[PDB]
């Protein structure tokens, strides 16, 4: 859920 | 790989993210006096982000373009489709079904987020195609 988009947040 | 220190597209496309998460994780303690600004704020993210975009399509070569402009196509579907929910759930406060529709606006936005990040994906492949990358 959050832990998902937030990996891809700052990449 | 790519510098980013003028990437137009990279900002704005990371401001829509953050926008995103900013909205999810502020969502489920809220009332609407609340959760529509943050909406808002989601959308002019897009804006200027297709906007951006549109400036930079013909800078990059021809074979690219369709694929990214159905990738706009979709960001304002999701966006139209996350607006859709925000009034669902804004019709039901404070009532039994308030929270399971925050979950399907949860959804809505996720997909925008994943999309605005496949919409980047396609430039970068156009710029690197144009920047004659190997």
């Amino acid at each position: 859920r959050m832990s998902q988009i937030k990996r891809l947040l700052s990449e | 790989n790519l510098d980013r220190s003028n990437d137009k597209v990279y900002e704005n496309v990371t401001g829509l993210v953050k926008a995103v998460i900013e909205m999810s994780s502020k969502i489920q303690p809220a009332p609407p006096e609340e959760y529509v600004p943050m909406v808002k704020e989601v959308g002019l993210a897009l804006r200027t982000l297709l906007a951006t975009v549109d400036e930079t399509i013909p800078l990059l070569p021809a074979s690219t373009h369709r694929e990214i402009e159905m990738a706009q196509k979709l960001l304002n579907s999701d966006l139209g489709e996350l607006i859709n929910k925000m009034k669902l759930a804004q019709q039901y406060v404070m009532t039994s079904l308030q929270q399971e529709y925050k979950k399907q606006m949860l959804t809505a936005a996720h997909a925008l987020a994943v999309d605005a990040k496949n919409l980047l994906d396609v430039i970068d492949q156009a710029r690197l195609k144009m920047l004659g990358q190997t």
